[PDB]
C-alpha cells in the first residue's frame, strides 16, 4: 500500500501521538482520586518497538500495548473517606509532574522531525515522476 | 488487528461511563 | 556540498557539550563532585589543495578541582579533605579509587563504606569493632569507644589514607571514581602513599563545586552557536538545491 | 538526550523537597529522627578515550544524571520536655522500646510518650503493647519508672513500692540501617541486625527519664537554606530543559 | 554550588550552638554547683586559588 | 551495519525492560546526521535524476541524428 | 536484497 | 445523526 518510507514516518507520527496522548490523560488524571469502578488510576506507559518487516533491516515504530505503571501509589492519610483502607490511606495516582511535561515536549520534537522528513522526502518523490515525461 | 488496517466490521460505539452501571 | 557537513558536526558537539553542562547541573548538590570541563577542539582536515574545512570536536579535558562549600553537620563521621586531597577507598573492581565524599558510613560488621565501597587505611580496608562510637581526628586518625564503658577505654584503631593529586595527575574512571592518569602512574608509581601533611576536618561535608554562572553562561553559548550552525546548513541546503536542478 | 539528565535532575530535587517537607511536618513529633537525602550520578559514559600525550588532555566523557541511592536519618539525641505524666520516659542514648504489632512481628520506637489499655498493660499511643509486657495492678496510686527501667508501683496502705518489670531496651549495631514502618517505628534489617536485647544502663544502653518526652532532631534554619538551594537548582535544571527545546525546536523547524 | 549560602549555614548554626549554650547557662542558676560553660567558635579550612 | 557508538543509558529502574542496575539502552542516534543525511540523500537524487532526463533528451536527439 | 528502497511499496503485504 | 462537534461531545456527561 504506503510506500516504504511513508510507512514509516507515518507510524512515528502516530507512536508520537500515542506518546502524547498517553502523557495529556495522566497530566488530566494527576489528582483523581477514584476511577468508575473505585480504584485509584494508575499511571500509564507506552512501549515502542521496532516493526522490522524485513529480517533486521528497517522498519517504522509500533505500539504493542499501553502498559500501567507500577509505582507506589500515592498514600494521603484521608480516614474519612469511602475508599480509605483499613489504616485509612486513599491511593492517589503515581503521575509524576516533571516527566510527564518532558515527555510532551520530546513527543511533540519528534513528531515535528518526523513531519520534516515526509516533507523533504515529498519534493523528491513528485520529481522522480518526470523521469518519463 | 493492527490499527490503520481494513475491517467490513464498524467499530463498536465509544461509551465512556462516570459510575460503574 | 560539505559544508553541511562541518555545521552538523559543529551542532552535534554542541549537543554534546549542553549534554556534559546538563549532567554537571544535575550533581548540583551531589556531595564531593568535581564537575566535568568541557572544550571545543578544532580538527583541521588536511589534503589538498586550499585547505578550508576544519572540524569541530567536543572534548572534556579532566574535571574541576577547586573545592566547594562545606556544610556543617554534627556528626563526627562525615569529614572533609584539604584543597587538592583525596580520600581512598577499593573500588569496585578490586582497584583502589580517590573521591572528596567524606560521607563515612559504617555497617552492622564495622566496617567502614564510603557509596558502598570500603575505606582503604594502612593495611588494607579499615574495620572497626562491631557497633562502636566513632571519632575521625584531624590527621586520619581513628578512635573507637564502645557504648557504655569507661570514657578511658577510647583507643585509636587505624588511619585513614589521605593522598594528594592534582587534575593532571587524575582523570575520572566511568564509575565515579577517580585513578591516576598512565604518565602521572609512570612517576609517582601505581599506589600512591599516605600524605602526612593533609589536613582533615571531622563534621563538615564538602559539596559539589558548579558553578551556576559558568553553566548558565554555556547553555546561553550553546544555544546560540547551534542557531548559527543551523543557519549555515539551510544556507547550503539551498544553494546545491538550485544549482543541481538548474545545470543538469 | 540532555532532556532525560535534566529531568533526573528535577526528580532528585523534588525528592529532596518531599523529604524536607517530611521533615518540617514532623517538627513536634515526639523522638523523630530528621531525615537527610544523599544523591549520587550514574555511570558516566565514555565516548572516546584520551589519546597519547603542552596541550590539552582531549577526550569526550559524558555523565548521565544523578540518582537518589538512600535517605539517612540522624541519630543525635534530641532534648527533653517536661511533661508531668508519669506515664513518659525518655532516653539517654542509643536504645529503642520493642513493640509487639497487632500481626505478631517486633518493632522499634522511641518515642516514649505511654498509656495503659483496659486490663492494665503499658501500650503505646497507637495500642501497640511494649514488651517485656508490664500489667499494673488497679490500686496503683502512684507509678515510677526507675533509671534501669524499673516498673515499680505504690499501693494503698502500704510502706513499700511493689516492683512489677525491668524495660528491657534493644540496642542495634548500626541504628542508621532500620527501616522506617511509619508510625513512630523502626523494623530492623539486614544493615541493622542483631537486636541484642538489654537492661537499660548495661551493655551500652541508655538510661530512662520518667516524666519526660524526647524532641525531634530536626533543625529548622538548615532545612531553610536547603528548600532555598533547592528551589534555585529547581530552576536551573527547568533553565536547561528549556534550552535543550529551543534548540531541537530550531533543528526541526530548519 | 551556592557557596555563600553553605557559609552563612554555618554562621546561623555557630549562632545556635552559643544561644543553646546560654540558654543551659541561665537555665542552671539555682543549681548548687554548677559550672558556666562557654563555646569556642573557630573556623574551618581555607580554599587557595592559584595565582599565575 | 549497526553504527559504532555507544548505547545511550537511561536511568528507569522503574519500566519492566531495564538492566542489573536499572540502565535502559536506547538507541545511538543522533538526530542531527539523520537530518542531514535525509537532506543529502534527497540532493543526490535529485542530481541523479537530473542526470538521466538530460541523457535520455541526448539520445533522442542523436537517434534524430540525419532526419 | 536485505533492505528495501524508500521507493518501495511497503514490504509488509 | 451526528451531533455537536468538538467541545460539548468530548465531555463525561450521564446518559439521557
Amino acid at each position: 500500500a504506503l510506500l516504504n518510507i511513508f510507512d514509516i514516518a507515518g507510524s512515528a507520527l502516530a507512536a508520537q501521538s500515542k506518546r502524547l496522548n498517553v502523557a495529556a490523560s495522566n497530566l488530566a488524571n494527576a489528582d483523581s482520586v477514584t476511577g468508575p469502578d473505585g480504584q485509584p488510576y494508575r499511571a500509564k506507559q507506552v512501549v515502542f518497538q521496532v516493526d522490522a518487516a524485513p529480517g533486521q533491516a528497517t522498519g517504522g515504530v509500533k505500539v504493542a500495548s499501553v502498559i500501567e505503571s507500577q509505582a507506589p501509589e500515592k498514600l494521603v492519610y484521608e480516614p474519612g473517606n469511602p475508599l480509605a483502607d483499613a489504616n485509612g490511606y486513599v491511593k492517589m495516582p503515581n503521575v509524576d509532574v516533571v516527566g510527564e511535561m518532558v515527555n510532551t515536549m520530546s513527543a511533540s520534537r519528534s513528531y515535528q522531525a518526523n513531519i520534516e522528513v515526509l516533507n523533504t522526502v515529498k519534493s523528491m518523490m513528485l520529481k522522480t515522476l518526470t523521469l518519463g515525461q | 488487528g493492527v490499527p490503520g488496517a481494513l475491517s467490513n466490521q464498524p467499530a463498536p460505539p465509544n461509551e465512556a461511563p462516570i459510575a460503574t452501571p | 556540498d560539505h559544508a553541511i557537513y562541518t555545521a552538523m558536526g559543529a551542532a552535534s558537539q554542541t549537543l554534546n557539550q549542553q549534554a556534559v553542562t546538563a549532567s554537571n547541573l544535575a550533581n548540583a548538590s551531589t556531595p564531593g563532585f568535581r564537575a566535568q570541563l568541557n572544550a571545543l577542539r578544532a580538527v583541521p582536515v588536511d589534503g589538498l589543495s586550499l585547505a578550508t574545512r576544519t572540524l569541530v570536536t567536543a572534548s572534556t579535558p579532566g574535571a574541576d578541582m577547586t573545592p566547594g562549600q562545606l556544610d556543617y553537620t554534627s556528626r563526627p563521621l562525615d569529614v572533609a579533605l584539604q584543597q587538592d586531597g583525596w580520600l581512598v577507598v577499593q573500588a569496585a573492581d578490586g582497584a583502589e579509587g580517590y573521591t572528596r565524599n567524606g560521607n563515612i558510613q559504617v555497617g552492622p560488621t564495622g566496617q567502614l563504606t564510603i557509596q558502598g565501597h570500603p575505606v582503604i587505611g594502612e593495611g588494607g580496608p579499615i574495620t572497626v569493632p562491631e557497633g562502636s562510637e566513632i571519632t575521625i581526628a584531624a590527621d586520619g586518625t581513628i578512635s573507637a569507644l564502645n557504648p557504655g564503658d569507661p570514657p578511658n577505654t577510647v583507643a585509636p584503631v587505624g588511619r585513614l589514607k589521605l593522598v594528594k593529586a592534582e587534575g593532571n595527575e587524575v582523570q575520572r574512571s566511568d564509575d565515579g571514581l577517580f585513578r591516576l592518569t598512565a604518565e602521572a602512574q609512570a612517576e609517582r608509581g601505581a599506589v600512591l602513599a599516605a600524605d602526612p601533611s593533609i589536613r582533615i576536618m571531622s563534621g563538615v561535608l564538602e559539596g559539589s563545586n558548579v558553578k551556576p554562572v559558568e553553566a548558565m553562561t554555556d547553555m546561553i553559548a550553546n544555544a546560540r552557536r547551534f542557531e548559527m550552525q543551523m543557519k549555515v546548513i539551510t544556507s547550503v541546503d539551498e544553494n546545491e538545491g538550485r544549482a543541481n536542478q538548474l545545470l543538469s | 538526550s540532555s532532556l532525560w539528565i535534566a529531568k533526573t535532575g528535577l526528580d532528585a530535587q523534588q525528592t529532596n523537597m518531599d523529604v524536607i517537607a517530611n521533615n518540617l511536618a514532623n517538627v513536634s513529633t515526639n523522638g523523630f529522627k530528621r531525615q537527610r537525602a544523599v544523591f549520587e550520578d550514574l555511570l558516566y559514559q565514555t565516548i572516546r578515550q584520551p589519546g597519547a600525550q603542552t596541550t590539552l588532555p582531549s577526550g569526550l566523557q559524558i555523565g548521565t544524571g544523578v540518582r537518589p541511592v538512600a535517605t539517612e536519618r540522624l541519630h543525635s539525641q534530641g532534648n527533653l520536655s517536661q511533661t508531668n505524666n508519669s506515664k513518659d520516659v525518655a532516653i539517654k542514648g542509643q536504645g529503642f522500646f520493642q513493640v509487639m504489632l497487632p500481626d505478631g512481628t517486633s518493632a522499634y520506637t522511641r518515642d516514649g510518650s505511654f498509656q495503659v489499655d483496659q486490663n492494665g498493660q503499658l501500650v503505646t499511643a497507637g495500642g501497640f503493647q511494649v514488651q517485656p509486657a508490664i500489667t499494673i495492678p488497679a490500686n496503683a496510686l502512684s507509678i515510677t519508672i526507675g533509671r534501669d527501667g524499673v516498673v515499680s508501683v505504690t499501693q494503698q496502705g502500704q510502706a513499700a513500692p511493689v516492683q512489677v518489670g525491668q524495660l528491657n531496651l534493644t540496642t542495634f549495631m548500626n541504628d542508621t540501617g532500620l527501616e522506617s514502618i511509619g508510625e513512630n517505628l523502626y523494623i530492623e534489617t539486614q544493615s541493622s541486625g542483631a537486636p541484642n536485647e538489654s537492661t537499660p544502663g548495661l551493655n551500652g544502653a541508655g538510661l530512662l527519664y520518667q516524666g519526660y518526652v524526647e524532641t525531634s532532631n530536626v533543625n529548622v534554619a538548615e532545612e531553610l537554606v536547603n528548600m532555598i538551594q533547592v528551589q534555585r537548582a529547581y530552576e536551573i535544571n527547568s533553565k536547561a530543559v528549556s534550552t535543550t527545546d529551543q534548540m531541537l525546536q530550531k533543528l526541526t523547524q530548519l | 554550588m551556592i557557596s555563600s549560602l553553605w557559609i552563612a549555614k554555618t554562621g546561623l548554626d555557630a549562632q545556635q550552638t552559643n544561644m543553646d549554650v546560654i540558654a543551659n547557662n541561665l537555665a542552671n542558676v539555682s543549681t548548687n554547683g554548677f559550672k558556666r560553660q562557654r563555646a569556642v567558635f573557630e573556623d574551618l579550612l581555607y580554599q587557595t586559588i592559584r595565582q599565575p
